[PDB]
DNA sequence: TCTACCGATAAGCACAACTACCTCTCCTAT
RNA sequence: AGGAGAGGUA
DNA sequence: ATAGGAGGTATTGTGCTTATCGGTAGA
């Protein structure tokens, strides 16, 4: 039960890390929240529910993202509707969810059906055991604006096609929040480059 | 690739203690490494011992001498294998809804005594109130691979670690730069199931020690997934790194644009295709 | 007799040639032949045995 | 993994249990004849890896790794860095102790943690 | 060599470098994990075996693969030494 | 006749997936317990004696009695009576093209020619296993297709003779054929087509394309080539060479390396650069190739103290060393070593083919 | 420019109730060569 | 070892090494000779040189569309693709 | 409880297994 | 004149 | 237009495209 305990631990924290990156004004007491004070304030069991919160962005307060863990691994189509039906009552238009096991197919069809009225990110929690922005090997990285995008565009005289490309797939991408569509800014340790998101 | 070779960086913190560095590279050697059961008994043999209880009880006689090497105890070896019993339990198609594992030192087998100092584990088969187990070839050609098979120590999917000592490491460290030459573990793990993949696995096997390994540098060996894990450019950086490796083996004094240039030739669309025609033609598409 | 595994010893060779009157190192002292000068470097010289192959120039003329 | 013929017809017999006579019987299919067994042994293999015949030799199974290798420790008799590092029990103490062999082809000395 | 008295020095110099070589191959192929209780300070009786041995670390190499890596690794280490006595058994006026 | 010890998969459940032994003859697939108790053998412990394994293996007891049992299930009752016959002959005649001969005919020349009894064959049988679970165990050596222990050179007196043999079956066909179209509706020299046979061998002369040793198709190269005149030297060389057919020029295996057989009878030396490096080997000085020998060995070995082979497969063998003429068991000796000591004694004083290799060994005791 | 073959030559008995074969190239100094 | 196996189990692969006391001046046992030869029938067999030729031109229809712009920039022929916003050269002259 | 696609395990099918080269011999049914 | 097969060069 | 039985044997090696083979998820 403790190492369920310390898992979830470093998820929230890896999580956390990953929001206050992505810019949704992160308490600095969530981030320098130790283990001990984590299962201090955790109580006697967390039964995967206590992790759902609501952040909002730091430079608008209209933004939000709802964070959903569920309660049991293998989730289908009912919990899916539960969700969206909850995120439309909520008016949230984009939300986190970390699951342990593979999404149903039937559950990933109806994630891209309805991905054009809100944009669902699903998150194994494997892949969030680990930090990838804060690795030597991975640069910095920087997410231009819709005007930046345009200077960047017009100083070199290119079309948005003609760019280095980037997957969504790509573990970057989905840590930033990228949709298709946008330009980043990377920097080598200097000569720096431009992906486009595709 | 099969093999998928990965490499782990121990962590800073180790340094202040006394040979920190090689008695943690050491623990997780030894933690991380698969040891099968069979490289540990010596005799296996089944002996006619007459929920219920089923005939056929299987010994497995171990020496002492063995365990004290391997830092193992009985008790140690009889929980791993009802662990791994009751972990998966896909296999044995029979009656073996109950299965317990008895420990003895000293068990009344008059056939041998040329080891005195062997430990003998006692292995029972239950049933469900049925002889569906009464022979002995099934029990013999399912449950005794079955036991031989399951690794006490580790997990199975990690197949060897070896320590080196490196100078020029894939991943710098930010500070520190003075020390010249560290220490690191590679890992080899089994591509037998493509389902999951096998830095998934690793990171799950390494809970208990996650605080001594050092997961900013450690980065997987291959080129094709490692952009799946940690990017594109952190793919085109290992690359960069291999390829300038290849350079300097082969003798010849290349300047750095040049693999600079075939690094981002190659990588142009998000991921490092294949020199074959299928590459360019899904590069051109 | 030169038989490839009973090849006399290189002391043999040397006694050999020193007692023809040369040198036992089978180089000898030469002068160039466009100045008249003595060489300050002896040189190996020695009658070996050269075969000529079919390939030839013209053959090769394209 | 045993077997034995009959002294009846001289042919192979099976084990086999009966739960009214609680005893290990042997008897054949070929004649009608049941004795009693001996030592209740119907099985005994010693546990051996000898699995991949005629291949271990071209493909290295590296069945004896080698002793890691560090440069951090410095040799005590010689200036030399390199040295062979592993975890063995003394003549009496217990628990696992690291160990220390020179490299330097021309020292030969080892010494422990 | 400069006479024959210099071309015998030499070749029981080369002689004594190749046995040299050859037992810190030997002394190398016990680098492994069967022999971490010979190579631990302590007491073992089995110190004459290892040494007496001598037929069977060749055919103990040669069935490796990595016996084999270490031992020609160790062979070139001790043999750059050998090498080395060509700079002092030859002449400043040597072609070579 | 092929004894193969692989995975059963015939009537084998899951549970069941054990190491058996099979022989196959005549394309049949036929139990070797049940070809075993067919010659003249109706004891357990009789066959297990035949097979003189002599050591304690799990793997090897486990496989025999898999074989048991699979042959058991197999048949049934057939230790009893000849049912072991009956099948065998049933198995014969479910093939495509079985053979016109019965049963109790086709097991005197289709199987061990060499020995005229029935139950030497048996022996034989039993000796064929005893080596395969050796080589299983580990106890004995595997054949090596690099050593010239095991290869065998022809230069004109088998090479010409498929050649011959094939245009001749050609030419019996065109003139059996004639014959059929002429009889219904001539002298004996019409008959027969003398052209056939040698154009044929024109063609072959001239193409280089030579019959495959085992493929009526797919004819070889590479066996015919052309003199050189640039100088005697190469005349030479040319007529003095040894060629090894393999299946693909990319990759070959051990056999571009030199081996140890190679001493005294090819050039390990020499050899040409390129695709066919290490494939074509120079002779040696001294090398001579045997030829088939008219006289008859068999009748001197008896003088020189060989005993003949036992009949009976209830006698086992204490000591004797076995001994194999041609692959064939011809008898026994006492002492290996008097045996091939008085072999050689005679050799050297021309009472025997100058053209015969002794070989005695005590590893295989035979 | 012609081949250097001898002929071959086996009598052929018919019932009901020496003919010419071929011709196999001859090697120099042969068991049959002037 | 040379005869088959040295019978300590049967083996069946073997690593060849050994050491060559005399030299080439002095003269090479046939038994040195023979084990020469066999360590130089390396390079003999030339099948592996089909290895950097096909990998050569696999190489250069990749790259060979690639070309520098008379803006600074590095593109590809194939839709003016921008493979390097500017040369990673590390100087002298641009 | 019965549909409804949905990833794994064998079974074939298709190119790829090098340049610049230079000679000779043989080939075109019946 | 085009092909097929062998021995060869850098 | 006719002709060219039948044999146990003795190239790999990578991608690609099936089929089939169960196999759970949803109503
Ligand atoms: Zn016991
Ligand atoms: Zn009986
Ligand atoms: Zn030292």
């Amino acid at each position: 039960t403790e190492e369920e305990l310390k898992r979830l631990y470093r998820i929230q924290k890896t999580l956390m890390q990953m929001l206050r990156d992505r810019g949704y004004f992160i308490a600095d007491s969530e981030l320098t929240m130790t283990k001990q004070q984590f299962i201090r304030k955790h109580g006697d069991n967390m039964k995967r529910e206590d992790l759902v919160t609501l952040k909002a962005k730091r430079n608008d307060n209209s933004d939000q993202l709802y964070i959903f863990f569920p309660d049991e691994a293998k989730v289908g189509v009912k919990t899916m509707k539960m969700y969206t039906n909850r995120m439309k009552s909520e008016n949230v238009f984009r939300a986190i969810l970390v699951v342990q096991q593979n999404l149903t197919p039937f559950a990933r069809t109806c994630i891209s059906e309805i991905s054009s009225k809100f944009h669902l990110e699903v998150f194994q929690e494997a892949e969030m055991l680990v930090n990838i922005k804060e690795h030597v090997l991975v640069p910095e990285h920087q997410v231009l604006t819709t005007e930046e995008k345009k200077t960047l565009l017009e100083r070199y005289t290119v079309k948005e096609t003609q760019l280095p490309r980037i997957q969504v797939t790509d573990p970057i991408a989905r840590y930033f929040g990228l949709k298709r569509g946008q330009v980043v800014k990377i920097i080598r340790p200097r000569y720096v480059t431009y992906r486009y998101v595709v | 690739q099969r093999e998928q070779t990965m490499s782990l960086y121990l962590s800073e913190y180790l340094s202040k203690k006394k040979h920190g560095f090689e008695y943690g590279s050491l623990e997780i050697k030894n933690h991380l490494e698969k040891l099968s059961f069979s490289e540990i008994v010596s005799t296996s043999m089944i002996i006619f011992s007459p929920v219920p209880l089923s005939p056929w009880v299987c010994h497995f006689h171990i020496s002492e001498k063995v365990l004290k090497r391997k830092q193992l105890s009985a008790e140690s070896v009889v929980s791993s294998l009802n662990e791994q019993y009751k972990s998966r339990n896909r296999e044995l198609k029979l009656d073996i809804v109950d299965l317990d594992i008895q420990n003895t030192n000293h068990c009344s087998s008059d056939d041998q005594a040329m080891k005195d100092d062997n430990v003998c584990i006692t292995v029972t088969v239950v049933e469900a109130s049925k002889h569906s187990v009464l022979e002995l070839d099934a029990i013999r050609l399912v449950l005794i691979p079955f036991l031989l098979d399951s690794p006490v120590k580790g997990d199975q999917g990690i197949k060897k670690v070896n320590i080196l000592w490196t100078d020029r490491p894939k991943a710098p460290k930010r500070n520190g730069n003075h020390l010249a030459g560290e220490l690191y573990l590679k890992v080899t793990m089994y591509g037998d199931r493509g389902k999951r993949n096998c830095w998934t696995a690793l990171l799950e096997t390494c809970l208990p020690i996650m605080d001594m390994i050092d997961w900013g540098r450690s980065h997987p060996d291959n080129i094709r997934q490692c952009c799946s894990v940690y990017g594109i450019d952190a793919g085109r950086s290992i690359f960069v790194a291999n390829l300038e490796s290849a350079v300097s083996d082969t003798g010849k004094e290349i300047l750095r644009e040049h693999l600079l240039l075939v690094a981002d030739s190659l990588s142009v669309t998000g991921e490092f295709v294949a020199l074959n025609a299928k590459g360019w033609s899904k590069q051109r598409q | 007799h030169a038989t490839p595994f009973s090849t006399p010893g290189v002391t043999e060779i040397t006694e050999q040639l020193h007692r023809a009157g040369f040198s036992r190192w089978g180089n000898e002292r030469v002068y160039n032949g466009r100045s008249g000068e003595m060489m300050r470097s002896m040189i190996f010289m020695g009658p070996t045995f050269y075969q000529r192959l079919v390939h030839m120039s013209e053959d090769k003329v394209k | 993994s045993t077997m034995k013929f009959c002294r009846e017809c001289n042919n192979i017999l099976y084990p086999k249990e009966d739960k009214e006579q609680k005893i290990l019987l042997y008897a054949c299919r070929n004649c009608d004849h049941q004795e009693v067994a001996d030592n209740s042994c119907v099985y005994r293999n010693e546990v051996h890896h000898s699995v991949s015949e005629r291949t271990q030799i071209l493909t290295d199974v590296a069945s004896d790794p080698t002793l890691p290798r560090t440069k951090a420790v410095r040799c005590s008799k010689c200036q030399h860095r390199e040295a062979v590092f592993f975890q063995a029990t003394a003549r009496g103490e217990e628990g696992m102790t690291l160990f220390f062999v020179c490299c330097n082809p021309n020292c030969g000395h080892r010494w422990r943690e | 060599s400069s006479d024959l008295q210099s071309r015998k020095n030499l070749t029981e110099e080369i002689s004594y470098g190749l046995r040299e070589a050859e037992q810190v191959c030997n002394k190398q192929q016990l680098m492994v994990e069967s022999w971490r209780d010979f190579l631990a300070v302590n007491g073992e009786d089995k110190e004459e075996d290892s040494v007496s041995d001598l037929a069977r670390f060749c055919y103990e190499r040669q069935k490796s693969a990595t016996l084999s890596e270490l031992a020609v690794s160790a062979f070139k280490d001790a043999y750059r030494d050998v090498q080395a006595l060509a700079y002092r058994y030859g002449d400043q006026s040597n072609s070579f | 006749f092929i004894v193969r010890l692989s995975e059963n998969e015939k009537a084998e459940d899951y549970k069941r997936r054990e190491k058996v032994l099979t022989v196959y003859f005549l394309s049949t697939e036929i139990p070797v317990w049940l070809l075993f108790f067919a010659l003249g053998v109706s004891s357990d412990k009789e066959a297990m004696d035949l097979i003189a394994f002599d050591g304690d293996d799990a793997s090897i007891t486990n496989s025999l009695i898999a074989s048991i049992h699979v042959a058991d299930a197999v048949c049934e009752a057939f230790r009893c009576g000849n049912n072991a016959l009956t099948y065998v002959e049933q198995q014969i005649k479910s093939t495509k093209f079985p053979p016109a001969e019965s049963v109790d005919e086709c097991l005197h020349l289709y199987l061990f020619p060499g020995l005229q009894s029935l139950k030497k064959k048996a022996r034989f049988l039993g000796y064929m296993v005893k080596c395969l679970l050796n080589s299983y165990a580990g106890k004995r050596k595997c054949e090596n297709r690099d050593s010239f222990r095991n290869k065998r050179i022809e230069l004109a007196g088998e090479l010409l003779e498929r050649e011959i043999r094939v245009h001749l079956a050609h030419a019996r066909r065109k003139m059996t054929r004639a014959m059929q179209k002429h009889l219904s509706g001539k002298p004996i020299e019409h008959y027969l087509d003398a052209s056939v046979i040698t154009n044929g061998l024109s063609r072959a002369f001239s193409t280089g394309a030579w019959s495959h040793p085992f493929r009526k198709m797919e004819r070889v190269s590479g066996v015919v080539a052309n003199l050189g005149r640039a100088n005697p030297l190469q005349t030479l060389i040319d007529l003095r060479r040894t060629r090894q057919q393999v299946l693909y020029t990319g990759k070959v295996g051990d056999a571009r390396y030199p081996h140890p057989s190679h001493w005294g009878r090819v050039c390990f030396l020499s050899t040409p650069d390129g695709e066919n490096c290490g494939l074509v080997k120079n002779m040696s000085l001294l090398g001579l190739v045997s030829t088939q020998s008219l006289e008859s060995v068999v009748e001197k070995l008896f003088a020189c103290g060989m005993e003949e082979l036992m009949d009976d497969t209830c006698t086992p063998l204490f000591g004797k060393h076995k001994v194999l003429l041609n692959g064939d068991w011809v008898g026994l000796c006492a002492d290996s070593e008097s045996f091939v000591a008085e072999l050689k004694s005679r050799r050297r004083q021309s009472e025997l083919p100058r053209e015969m290799e002794i070989k005695r060994d005590k590893d295989d005791n035979e | 420019n012609m081949t250097y073959s001898a002929r071959i030559k086996v009598n052929v008995q018919v019932e009901v109730f020496d003919i010419l074969i071929g011709s196999i190239p001859v090697m120099v100094k042969s068991i049959l060569c002037k | 070892p040379l005869r088959g196996a040295k019978g300590k189990t049967t083996t069946e692969s073997y690593v060849p090494y050994g050491v060559i006391e005399n030299s080439f001046l002095t003269g090479l046992n046939p038994l040195e000779s023979f084990v020469h030869s066999v360590t130089s029938r390396d390079s003999s067999f030339s099948g592996n040189a089909d290895l950097p030729g096909t990998l050569s031109r696999r190489l250069m229809f990749f790259m060979r569309d690639i070309y520098a712009a008379y803006d600074g920039t590095v593109r590809n022929s194939f839709g003016n693709q921008l493979v390097q916003f500017t040369y990673e050269t590390d100087g002298p002259v641009e």
